[PDB]
């Protein structure tokens, strides 16, 4: 239930989430493991149009593992693991972990992480008497193991919890997008309003001030003393009703976010 | 590997969009350029989230 | 560089003025110009130490109008008024303790004082003002802005009474032109020839 | 953005004016006898909302 | 190009004025014209390197009034005031580290300084202004806009006292016409002859 | 020791952020520079918390 | 992992007095006697040690040492 809750939480924020139910052999007591995989670490065939996911030809699962774990995972091919792409998401996470700091004196002892990609693909068979799933685990330069799926069910372990799916290109997107752009607009409105409050705009007669640098520096200061020429008018506080206008615009955008259970029902279904 | 490359480069737009969505979720909503613009104003960037 | 380039305008409007009086008027008009425009600038480096109220060094035919920026041994210093120190920093005058210089105060006309005294190099970045008796004006005033200083000097020369050169109408006209040109050039410090925008500082 | 209706010689440099009118911090200089009317139409924003 | 095309109008309105005086007035009026109209443009290229405050090279009968923009090895460069660098980018003058140029400051009258010093080609696209002593005025000032410069020069001449030329009424009238014509042509930089629209930059 | 150094310097930013959050919790919300600025203003800093 | 099994190691730097640290682990008291960290715990400990900006610390002083407990995971590859 925690895995399912996290998966749906990700399907809310981003397009989709993946929950996998498979059978694994290890010293771990539980044979049938059900664990979450992030949307980052799963690459799925986009040609599928079926809601079930049967038309999904192949699923790729790039995973980042330590060399000791990866070598312990699959035997008889440790040399290839020792000798040994990706999207910016998981690569960015791994490279941020590797970077530590901007400029760092890394010691001799460094944890080595390798990328293993697990691929499940479907190929037609047409027995005389049709779709048989085969597992494929491959590193960057070689494949560790190739074989058919031992499980009787002829579908991949990873099941995608869909969300809002784009009509044109058939790719999922999260709840956020519209809230996202209205949110960035709200942030712009708030920043603009705060600036307008802080700094005065000055339109002046050409000979208003004797010293323009001190004037420019000390317009905003509440304690400043401003020296001006007799007949050259200074217009401070030129446009400040813009503050109220931008605040009203931000409030209106908040109201539109409110407008944009029954509406969310497709995600729950 | 060819199939994985095709999947990665085809999905790159929507994967990047979902990454930016997850980033805006946790109160990170300022573009670097606009954050610099605000910094030159002397104004601390704020996210209402 | 010499004022004989300024002379033709004056002798065109004021036909027979003596050269020394015209020279003095040109120098005073240039003083007013640099007081309003603040274009002329120079840098100097000198050593200050052991509670020494050192004086600025400037080109001989010039005087230090204003200090745009003062740096002590590589630190952008914050100028303060003397009363500001008397309020915020007591015992400024009584103490003799040396420390990292943090504010500048100018007690005298041309001497700058640091509330923490130290022995270190001082770089002063100050606007210049021509002295009342300078044989040669700097290049920027004479070559590029001859007409404006000429207008000011001609106003002063036409003011002179009891002479064929006296004319109130032309004197007023030239004074107004000088004021207007000074007024237009007042922003050149922030702007320059590079069209750098002038933007008010925001306080949060 | 502001809309500006002005006399011909309101501003000496029309390029700095053009760029800095919208700036909330800009220092604008105008000639004495030439009026400046910024914010020519702004109730239209309320009308459109 | 020569001032002998301007001078006939001066003959007509200021009868029989000496040529050097009328020519000097033409130069001053055209200087004010270029200060207001800003229509003269020329493109200059030079190499700048190793913390050198290089001066802009300009035609002999011209002075660099104002820099429309500066390009540094193909980079559209941003001009800022010296105080802006002093307040954001400290150790502006003390630091000698080299880097790719990002800010332009004109500390002197014609010298350009980039906050990172780098040895590369610098292209300055700037407005020009006739020098106080120019034999030939540019084509735009002479061929098509002779009348406005002529009106300014006629104002200058008719101001001259104690001469048959002196006429205050015509001086004021031509001054008003010169001001109005400059005032109309002020927008010709943005608009040009192509009717390019003038649109305020929008800030969000 | 190398692993501990890597884990410490890798989480330095988040460690500082959590320290600042806990510091904000118990009514210390003023930057030292801003506190100095308020002190020069003659104003006693205050936190609403 | 939501479970946290993928956590390879955990580090628990504890600040202990010399007496108690010597008492907890025997047979190696000399190493404790002769005996990094982030700003948080070291800041707390050094604020305790500093007392005030300028104090006359007596000869008797509480001696505190840091011990780090590291729990790490290594695969075994049991044939079974």
């Amino acid at each position: 239930p925690f895995h399912r809750s996290r998966s749906f939480e990700d399907t809310v924020k981003v397009g989709l989430g993946w929950i996998e139910d498979s059978y694994d052999d290890s010293t771990d007591g539980e044979p049938i493991y059900s664990r979450y995989e992030s949307w980052r670490n799963v690459i799925f065939d986009s040609a599928s149009t079926e809601l079930d996911g049967t038309d999904m030809r192949y699923i790729f699962r790039p995973k980042w593992l330590d060399v000791d774990v990866a070598c312990a995972l699959v035997p008889d091919r440790a040399d290839e693991i020792k000798k040994a792409d990706g999207d910016e998401a998981m690569d960015w996470a791994e490279f941020d972990r590797d970077t530590y700091s901007q400029s760092r004196t890394v010691s001799t002892h460094k944890r080595q992480r390798v990328r293993l990609i697990e691929c499940w693909y479907r190929k037609p068979m047409r027995a005389t008497k049709t779709m048989r799933v085969r597992v494929a685990i491959f590193t960057s330069r070689d494949l560790l193991f190739e074989g058919a799926s031992p499980f009787r069910h002829n579908r991949f372990s990873l099941t995608p919890i869909w969300g809002f799916r784009r009509g044109r290109d058939n790719l999922p997107y999260g709840v956020i997008r519209w809230m996202r752009d209205i949110q960035d607009d709200i942030n712009k409105r708030a920043s603009k309003a705060l600036y307008i409050l802080s700094s005065n705009k000055v339109v002046m007669d050409e000979g208003a001030v004797e010293d323009i640098e001190e004037f420019r520096e000390e317009v905003a200061r509440p304690d400043a003393v401003l020296v001006k020429k007799p007949g050259k008018q200074i217009e401070l506080n030129v446009d400040r009703e813009l503050a109220a206008a931008h605040m009203d615009m931000m409030s209106r955008d908040i109201q539109m976010l409110q407008q944009v259970t029954v509406a969310t029902n497709k995600l729950f279904d | 590997r060819s199939y994985l490359h095709q999947e990665l480069d085809r999905q790159a737009e929507n994967r990047f969009q979902m990454a930016v969505d997850e980033d805006y979720y946790d109160s990170i909503q300022w573009t670097e350029a606009d954050a610099q613009v605000l910094k030159e104003r002397g104004q601390a960037p704020l996210v209402f989230n | 560089k010499p004022l004989d380039v300024f002379m033709p305008i004056i002798h065109r409007f004021a036909p027979g003025c003596p050269e020394p009086t015209a020279f003095a008027a040109i120098r005073e008009a240039a003083i007013k110009f640099c007081e309003r425009t603040r274009l002329w600038r120079c840098d100097d480096e000198f050593n200050v130490g052991a509670d020494e109220c050192a004086e600025v060094a400037v080109p001989y035919g010039a005087a230090l109008y204003e200090m745009e920026l003062v740096q002590f041994n590589g630190r952008n210093m914050r100028p303060v008024s003397t009363q500001w120190l008397d309020e915020q920093v007591p015992d400024w005058r009584t103490t003799t303790q040396s420390g990292q210089a943090q504010y500048v105060t100018q007690q005298s006309e041309d001497t700058l004082t640091f509330v923490p005294a130290e022995a270190g190099s001082v770089r002063v970045y100050g606007l210049l003002k021509p002295t009342l008796d300078a044989d040669s004006l700097p290049d920027l005033l004479a070559d590029t802005y001859r007409k404006t200083i000429a207008d000011g000097a001609l106003s002063e020369l036409l003011i002179i009474p009891g002479k064929a050169w006296m004319s109130a109408d032309l004197a007023v006209f030239f004074g107004t032109r000088f004021d207007r040109e000074l007024d237009r050039l007042s922003t050149k410090t922030i702007k320059g020839q590079q069209r750098a925008p002038v933007r008010t500082r925001a306080q949060f």
